[PDB]
Formats: C-alpha cells, structure tokens, sequence
C-alpha cells in the first residue's frame, strides 16, 4: 500500500494489452467484451474524463 | 477448508458469523506472489560508440544525437507512439490559453 | 460507499463479494432442497436489540 | 481625446543601487491623426515587431504602403530621441518593443449613389504607437520539439486523479 | 448632471478599487494599522492557545535585535535619550535558544518512542524538517506570532519568524512545565506530519543500499530483484511491478515506467516496512494521560 | 607536474583572467579618444570613444546594424584590427568586408581563425589517455586549397590514419562549436608570464620564443574563444558564427628527423560567401591534396 | 454559478481539532454611530451582548468604536489572514447576535463552492486498486502466447 505518490498513481492509470481469440466466435458477443475494456469500464477507476481504457488484441 | 472465491490473487478470505449472529467477521491477510510465478529482471547495458583511437570522441559520440521534422508528419509519430488519433498535438487559440486557471486547486 | 471500497479497499471489497457470493449460493440450495429445516448460516434473519 | 502614450515618456524612476541589474531604456512615440486608414496600418505595425530597428527601417524602405514611409519617419524620430533625450549609446542598439495602430476620429461625407439614394462616407483617420527598447531583439521562440509534446503528453496522464472517488 | 450625492459616492469607493487592483500598496503591519491595543492582543494570544504565560516572559519573547537596532537608529538620528529603558527590553535570543534545543529533544524523543526502528540519521532528518524554516514560518504566522512580533522589515523574513516561535516556546516552558509545553509542541509542530510521506522528507540518495545495510543488521542476506508484472515493454508507456525477495520469501514490491525505477521503488517499500513508516501504520495519538 | 584535462584547462583561463585583469587596472580612468571615419561610406563621422575599453565593434554599432554583421576586420591607419580589439590612442578607421575588393587582409584572417578552431576541436577529440601536441597553424596562402594544423601526437598511435568517420566526427565538432557563438578575444603580452600558460606543450613555447624573439619589446599576441586558448599572427575574425560551410577534409603525416607530425587540412567558407553545393564538393576534393607552404 | 466563481477543496487551517481546538477568530471590531437611528441594534448590543460575549471568547479581541458614521459595519479578522466584512446596519439585537456568533465559529477560509464533503489524506488503508489487483499470477510469469 505504502508507494510515493508518482509510481502509485501511475500503477493505477496503467495501460493494459488484453488478448482475444476469435475464432469461431460470433463478432457480436466478441464486440461486447472488446467494447468495455476498450472503454476502461472494468476498472473501479473508471470515469469519462479519464483516458483510462486499454488495448485489445483480437485475432 | 472452503471459500467462494479462489486465493490465488488479492487475499485469502475468511467469513466467519459471531456466536450472537448479530456481526459478521472477515479475515483477509494479503497474499504475497510465490517466487516461482517471477521472471528474472531484464538487464541490458551496451556501449558501442567508442572509438578505440579517440575516446573523448567516444564520450561526443553519445552527444551526437539530434534530428528535426515538419509539423504534419511530427503528429503522426507522436499520435503512433502514444496510440491517439492526430488532433490532439495541433496547438490551441489564445482565448483558450488564457482560461486556463494559473493555479488550480490541489488535493492531498 | 460501495464504490469507495471498491476503489480504496480492494480487500475489504472482495470479502463483501465472497459474502454474496456465498449467500446466493446459499438461496439456491434452498431453494432446490425443498424443505423448511435448512437455514444456511448465513441466510438468517436478525431482529433488532 | 485621450492623449497618454506621450506622457509614458516623462516617467522619473529611483536610482539604481549599486550590484542590481541595469535597467533597459524605454522610449514611447506616436503620430497622431494620420491619414491611412487604421487597418492597412495595423498590416505594417505588425510587420515590423521584435524587430531590430534597423532591420525594420530595412523592411520599411521597400513597401510600396503609404503607411510604410509614415512608420519610418516616426521611427526614425524615435531612435532620435532615444540618443538625444533619453540616454542611449549605439542608436542601433534598440529593438520594436510594441507596434501599433489606433482609430483616429473621422470625418463624415456624403457618398452619392442613384435613384437619390446616398451612402454615408467615413474620410478615415488612425494612429501609429511604438515603443523601443535598449538592448538586441529577444530570441523568436523555436515551435515545440517532439520531445517538448511527449513531456506534456506525458505529464497530463500523470496529473490524472482518481474522480469522485472518496 | 444628475442630481444627487449617493451615485457618486458609490463611485468613489470603486475609484478607489481600481487605483487599489492596478496598483497594489505594499503589506503594512497588523500594528500600524486602526484597531490595535498590544496589550489586549498579547493576553488573548495566551487565552486563545489555552495556555497560561507570564506576561513579562512573552512580551520579552516577541522582542528581536534588529527591532532594538532599529529603534537605536531612531534614538541617535534625532538625539534622544533611551539608552537605559531601550536597553532594559531584554530579547529574546536566550528564550529562543532554549526553545529551540528543548523542542530538539522533545521531538527527537517522540520519535524515537513511536518509530523504535528509525535510523539516528532518519530521525535526525525528521526532526530537521519538523523545525524548518518552511513549516515553523507556516504555522507560526497561522497564530498570529507575525502578528505580535516586533521586527524591522514588516513581511519579517523566515529566520526571525523562526527565532520568534521558538521564542513562544521557550517562553512557555519557563511559564509552564515540560509536560505542557511537550503537548503544545505534538499539537502544533508533529500535526504538520500528517498526510506526510517518509522519503518526502528524508531525502536519501540510493534507497538500495540503505537496505542492503539495514538488512546486514537484521542479519538478512541478499535482497533479490525479481520482476513480478508488467504491461507493455514496447509502448512509451509501460508499466513494472518488481518485487524484492528475501530466501524466496517477498518482502516488498513496487510499481514504476522503467523496471529500474520501480526497482528503486521496491527498495523505498521495503525500507518503509523495516522502519515502520507506513500508510497502515498506527495514526498518532493525541490524548491526555 | 600530475594534472588532469580540466585543470589545465583552469589554470591557464585564470592566468589569462589575471593578465586581463591587469590591463584593465592599468587604464586609470574614462579617458576619450577622437576616432575618425575613413570610410568610403559616411565619410567625417567621428566616434568619441572609451581608451582601452571601446572596440572597433563598438563603434559600428554607432553607426548601423549592418556594419555590425558585415564588417569582419577594421583596419584602423594601415594596419588590421579584430573587431573586439580596444582601441588605444586617437585614429582613423575603416571597416572592411568579405565582397569588398581588396578583401585579402579579411581573407587571411579567416583563414587563421577557421585553422585555430580546428586546433581546439582536435585537442579535446582525444581520449585522456593520450597526449596531444598542438604545433602551430602554418600561414597557407588562400589559392592553396585549404586551411591546416600542425599536430604531434602520442607515440603508440603513430600507426593508425583516420577513417571517414572521424574526419566526419571533427567535423561534427567543428560545427557544433561553430552553432553556439564565441566570440573572439584578443590579448597582448610579454613573454615572461606567455610561456607560463602553456607549459606543457614544448613546441608552444618554442614558437612563442621566435614571435617574441622578432618583436623588440617580447610581445606575444594572444586569441582565445571558450576555454580555448592559442598564440597566432595576425588578427582573427570577430565572431565563431561567421563560418557557414565548414569540412576537416583529411590529415597527412609529414615526418622531420626529431619528430612525426600530422598536418590536418580543413576548408571553410563566411555565411556572405557561402557557395553552391557542386562548387563546395569541387573544392572539397581539392583539400584532400597535402598543401606545403611553411616558407 | 460553479464554472462561474472559484473553488476550493475541504480543508482546515493549521489541521484544526487534530491535536486541539483552536477558536478561529482573532478580533472583532464594531463602528457606530452613538447618534444615528441606522445604528440603533448595534447600540444595544454593545450595551447588553457585547460584555457577556468577551467573557465567552477570551481569546477574540473585542474593538468598539463610536464614530459618526451612517452604515455600522463589524470586521471580523481571522488567524488565517482572512478579513471579512459585515453591515450591521439597521439589525436587532437579536440578529446582530446571531451574525457575530457565525462570525465566531467561521474557520476564515474562503466560501466558495467546496469540491466535495470530505478530505481524507491516506484514504486508501490497505491498498489502492490498480490493473493488477485482482489478476492472478501465472507460472514462470509467462505472458499469454509466451513459449519457454
Ligand atoms: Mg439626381
Ligand atoms: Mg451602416
Ligand atoms: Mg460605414
């Protein structure tokens, strides 16, 4: 818990690169996931004023 | 020897329910990463920009670096690294520079 | 509140979702033994002191 | 009317203790009331700021503005004054602090059209202000290196805070 | 014209607002200005802080040298006699040093109480910071010490704003014992700690070493730099967490853009958990045994 | 003597600081000199000026900022002056530029300046571990197709010659010393505290002997830019920014029996001359010929 | 308006009501008019309220002074630096009462538009969330293609 102030705040706006499969999957259900992470609505973080939102690798 | 979630991230839970029934308890000491789940720290250190003959022209040769490039294509690197679209790099007018607060507010 | 935990007390935060969690499964099983006799820990009732 | 641009000159400051930095002159002039109109004027003052004045007499001499020789004669009335009644050594020493042009007051005329109508005509007056300083022309600023725009970038989504958040 | 006094004099007042904004006059002291009774000020001081001082032992703390120079040049430029009265004020050097030297120990023994696991230098460090020139200035013109100080040079530069306070102490620890002022001194000197880090303070240079040598006295061997998770390393921005382990046990982790940055980091944790100070750690405690 | 590169470096900026110094203590006062102006341009213009403190430079800047920038050398009666040179006593000057037509004067004082700054770029492009002895900037006429530095070099590197890349890399440092502007100081001084400066560099002090040796009173005149210091002929231009296009072109080793010498040739040319990219790479393959005028 | 005027975040002055409780306050000063109906409130508080108020706050300094003027202004001024400026002008006793106690318990910073309710340093007890939290760690430290 005990971080400076610069790597805290640093490790929590963290960008993140998440891998999806695509293979044999409906674009629909593929494009739901993609969407909120692409968002950053799976971080506790998140707000719409933030940039936070992360990468997604879809093959 | 059960909990609802697994403990293998965060902390290892605990639920417990106090004899009276009125308070609930819930153990979490953290759980440490196992040293086995580690990979060694990348180290990468190399100086090739001696001169064997001159070596106070190998310690200017590090110094020699510098290049210079037009507006346009200046943005597109910079919105490549950075993974953005283009337009946030292009400047902005002087009435919205000068809203800008001197001094904002700060917290903590 | 539930929010500020989740944000600034990621434990605590896990603890009150393994409680749900288990409450919930609670519910199901009760709901599928069909029987008035199991009361899961956890699925009882207090009343005010 | 007012009339305060001239007055900037009569200014008295303390004298200088000794070790503190030497004070930079400053020299104030106008025309007033002259006979281009303002914004063709405006062009031209704006030409010639941060520039040596030498270098602004150069640019001056060769526009065909009517504006251009009016500018000159009161810069060279500036410099002038600044080695005469202010004091400054090297009159090619100062620099176009600030250039510009304000509206005079106009004078109204009838512009005839047809069918009787008549448009109503303004004979256009403006002013020209600059102010000179002692010393070489400060340094035009390089735009942003890359370098400059990633620090920036860099340290926004570090100012960054967690919202609504306690 | 339009008739009457009561828009012009309306006017007047925002006259006097703009000649007040473009040219703003320089800080005059509290003293030289309307309500002032110095007397009154200095009993309400006492009162006000909850404590109890002799009168004689404050007035005498507010007084400084340069006011008593000051007041010299004023007593030969116009060839008065004050030598006897002016020079019976009795500054407050010697209040001062006291001060300074108790508040020293008291701190120092706080600390030492409290952080059984600070270092002699990190508690000297913590101490020198709690008694700058930055922090003593601050809460001392917080309580109207600037106010009641008696100086040449109205905005009463930062050395003789620090004298004075400490000055104040001094002061209470003849009017009252060490108890009390030791009470004074965590209530308005250790609170400026609060929301504070360790290193925001401490300043150390190379936080590896320092642990290296702080676990040889542990009798702990080699802390290990053992890289735990990690988000892009092609981006320009990535992100490290490495971990320090001890035997294969981890005894602290951190974050950081390059994974020699947060190796730095990992050691600053590491170094906050060995000596205690901690985000976790037990908040002080201000009661009355 | 056990010194590092710095230290020298100090010692003799210091020592050139004190003689500075004493020469400024030497003038008393504010004392006036009447300069005339002998110019074909604006002829009976008078600059009342500071004895010992008021440069020919100084006294352009009376007049506009285009002698400032066009005027390289000022000869002042029938002798050439560098243009932060003070002047001493009561004189007639005239400025002198690069498309003027009789330039020859101004032509040899680039030459000489262009040469000395190689020698600083030389002198600190070698590693601490060896030993660099700069000789001296041999007077090459102009028609000659380069500017040259004598310079002895350590023992055990006698046997390499350099490669496009560090000819590239002098160059590199020739224009990065060229892109921040030094101007160029000027100092007159007896030989006694002249060799005192250089010390180490025996061929120095040998040449500070015959310049002094030719001169009745053992005068030695001084040039120095940054930290850089050297004894030359003749003065130099005003300014290191005056150089546009510049080139080490190659170094050629030229042996006597009681030393082994390189010779590095270099071309330059002034911003107001600067020349087309062809007629530079012609001239540039002209400078790589060894180019012999010691006498 | 919010996007209007400034803004400040929730704070007190020197961490007031940590290790004790310092009365904000520094001095009051009353101007009215002995003659004037306008300061007629003013008046009588200074006769009733005023005495009783000095012995309830030691440590605020009390300055009354009669002038002839038409508008009875109160300047309260805080530790803090802080001057604030109040018209008394044609009150009760009773509302003059009521306005100098909220000039005694008021801490001198500025009223504006507070950003949020609470301030917390350390908020954070136990952890901050970051990306990784909750992610599990895998073997070796692989990353999801990864070969070894
Ligand atoms: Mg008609
Ligand atoms: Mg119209
Ligand atoms: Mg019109």
């Amino acid at each position: 818990s005990s971080f400076s102030k610069a790597p805290q705040q640093w490790a929590t706006f963290a960008r993140v690169w998440y891998l999806l499969d695509g293979k044999m999957q409906p674009p629909g259900k593929l494009a739901a996931m993609a969407s909120v992470k692409l968002q950053g609505l799976h971080k506790p973080v998140y707000h719409q004023l933030s940039d936070c939102g992360d990468h997604v690798v879809i093959m | 020897t059960y909990s609802s979630l697994p403990d293998d991230y965060n902390c290892k839970v605990e639920l417990a329910l106090t004899s009276d029934g009125r308070t609930i308890v819930c153990y979490h000491p953290s759980v440490d990463i196992p040293y086995e789940h580690t990979k060694p720290i990348p180290r990468p250190d190399p100086v090739h920009n001696i001169e064997e003959t001159h070596d106070l022209v190998l310690k200017t040769r590090l110094e020699e670096k510098g290049e210079h490039l037009e507006q346009g294509p200046m943005i597109e690197q910079l919105s490549k690294m950075f993974f953005t679209t283009k337009h946030r790099w292009y400047p902005r007018g002087q009435y919205h520079r000068r809203r800008r607060k001197p001094n904002p507010p700060k917290d903590r | 509140v539930l929010a500020d935990l989740a944000i600034y007390e990621p434990k605590t935060f896990k603890s009150l979702a393994a409680l749900a969690k288990r409450r919930r499964e609670e519910g199901f099983a009760a709901a599928l033994g069909d029987g008035k006799e199991p009361d899961g820990i956890f699925s009882r009732v207090v009343q005010h002191r | 009317i007012s009339r305060k641009w001239e007055k900037k000159n009569k200014i008295v400051y303390p004298p200088q203790l000794p070790g503190e930095p030497r004070r930079p002159a400053e020299i104030y002039h106008c025309r007033r009331q002259i006979k281009y109109s303002k914004d063709k004027m405006w062009y031209l003052a704006k030409l010639i700021r941060g520039m040596s004045i030498d270098q602004a007499l150069a640019q001056l001499e060769f526009s065909d503005k009517k504006g251009a020789q009016i500018i000159k004669e009161v810069l060279l009335e500036a410099q002038d004054m600044a080695v005469r009644d202010h004091n400054v050594e090297f009159r090619s020493n100062l620099y176009v602090a600030e250039s510009t042009s304000g509206r005079g007051q106009y004078l109204k005329r009838i512009r005839y059209h047809g069918r009787g109508r008549f448009g109503i005509m303004e004979k256009v007056f403006c002013h020209y202000f600059v102010k000179l300083v002692e010393g070489p022309p400060p340094p035009r600023e390089a735009p942003k290196t890359a370098v400059a725009h990633a620090r920036e970038y860099i340290q926004e989504l570090r100012n960054r805070t967690i919202t609504h958040a306690l | 014209a339009k008739k009457g006094f009561r828009a012009a004099y309306r006017f007047q007042k925002e006259l006097e607002r703009w000649r007040l904004l473009r040219c703003p006059p320089p800080p005059v002291r509290r003293s030289e200005k309307p309500n002032w009774d110095y007397h009154a000020e200095i009993q309400a001081f006492g009162h006000r802080l909850q404590e109890t001082f002799s009168l004689d032992l404050l007035k005498t703390a507010f007084v400084n040298s340069c006011y008593i120079k000051s007041e010299e040049a004023k007593r030969q430029k116009l060839g008065i006699d004050k030598e006897a009265a002016l020079l019976n004020l009795k500054d407050n050097q010697e209040l001062s040093e006291q001060g300074i030297s108790f508040s020293q120990t008291c701190l120092t023994q706080f600390f030492e109480d409290a952080f059984p696991d600070l270092p002699t230098e990190g508690v000297t460090s913590l101490v020198d910071f709690l008694t700058s020139e930055e922090v003593v200035c601050h809460v001392a013109r917080n309580l109207a010490v600037e106010q009641l100080a008696l100086s040449a040079e109205f905005p009463v530069p930062p050395p003789v704003l620090r004298q004075t306070f400490f000055a104040v102490i001094g002061a209470l620890l003849q009017s009252s014992g060490p108890e009390r002022t030791a009470l004074f001194i965590r209530d308005f000197l250790i609170t400026q700690m609060t929301g504070k880090e360790l290193f925001e303070m401490w300043t150390i240079t190379n936080p590896m070493g320092l642990l290296v040598e702080e676990l040889k006295k542990r009798k702990i061997s080699a802390p290990e730099s053992r890289l735990t998770r990690q988000s892009g390393s092609t981006t320009a921005l990535p992100v490290y967490f490495v971990g320090l382990y001890c035997d294969r046990k981890l005894i602290a982790e951190g974050p950081g853009e390059t994974v020699l940055v947060a190796e730095e980091e990992a050691a600053r944790v590491a170094l906050r958990k060995l000596f205690g100070f901690t985000e976790n750690r037990r908040p002080w405690d201000y009661s009355k045994p | 003597s056990q010194l590092s590169p710095t230290e020298l470096i100090e010692m003799q900026n210091d020592l050139f600081n004190k003689e500075k110094n004493r020469q400024l203590s030497l003038t008393p006062r504010t004392e006036k000199i009447e300069v005339k102006h002998v110019g074909k341009t604006d002829p009976g213009t008078v600059f009342v000026m500071n004895k010992n403190i008021s440069t020919p430079y100084s006294c352009a800047m009376h007049l506009s900022e285009w002698y400032c920038r066009k005027s390289i050398l000022a000869l002042v009666d029938g002798q050439p002056w560098d243009m932060y040179k003070p002047l001493t006593k009561s004189c007639e000057i005239k400025f002198l530029t690069f498309k003027d037509d009789d330039p020859g004067e101004v032509n040899k004082a680039y030459w000489r300046s262009c040469a000395m700054m190689m020698g600083c770029v030389i002198e600190r492009a070698f590693k601490d571990e060896y030993v660099v002895s700069l000789v001296r900037a041999p007077e090459v006429p102009v028609i000659a197709g380069a500017f040259c530095y004598d310079v002895v070099l350590d023992k055990r590197l006698d046997e390499w010659m350099p490669t496009k890349e560090n000819l590239h890399s002098f160059t590199k440092d020739a224009r990065a010393l060229i892109y921040k502007d030094l101007p160029f100081e000027t100092l007159e001084v007896e030989a006694k505290v002249a060799l005192e400066i250089f010390q180490h560099n025996k061929y120095k002090l040998d040449f500070i002997e015959e310049k002094a040796s030719q001169n009745p009173e053992r005068i030695v005149k001084l040039h120095r830019f940054g930290d850089f210091i050297d004894v030359s002929e003749g003065p130099l231009i005003p300014r290191t920014s005056i150089c546009f296009q510049y080139e080490v072109s190659a170094v050629h080793n030229l042996q006597t029996q009681s030393s082994l010498v390189r010779r590095f040739q270099g071309l330059s040319l002034p911003v107001h001359l600067r020349a087309h990219f062809t007629i530079w790479n012609k001239l540039l393959e002209r400078s790589r010929k060894m180019v012999t005028e010691d006498k | 308006t919010a996007r209007g005027t400034a803004s400040r975040f929730l704070t007190s002055v020197l961490h007031n009501g940590l290790g004790r409780y310092v009365q904000q306050l520094q001095r009051l000063s009353f101007s009215l008019s002995r003659d004037a109906p306008s300061s007629r409130g003013a008046r009588e508080f200074v006769e009733r309220e005023v005495t009783d108020f000095a012995r309830r706050n030691p440590g605020v300094v009390i300055y009354v002074n009669p002038r002839p003027c038409c508008v009875p202004r109160v300047v309260a001024e805080y530790l803090n630096g802080a001057v604030r400026e109040e018209s008394i002008h044609c009150k009760s006793v009773e509302e003059i009462a009521a306005l100098v106690q909220k000039l005694a318990d008021q801490s001198g910073l500025d009223v504006i538009r507070i950003r949020k309710p609470f301030h917390t340093d350390s908020p954070s007890i136990q952890g901050q969330w970051h990306p990784f939290t909750n992610k599990p760690t895998t073997l070796g430290g692989l990353r999801p293609r990864e070969v070894q």
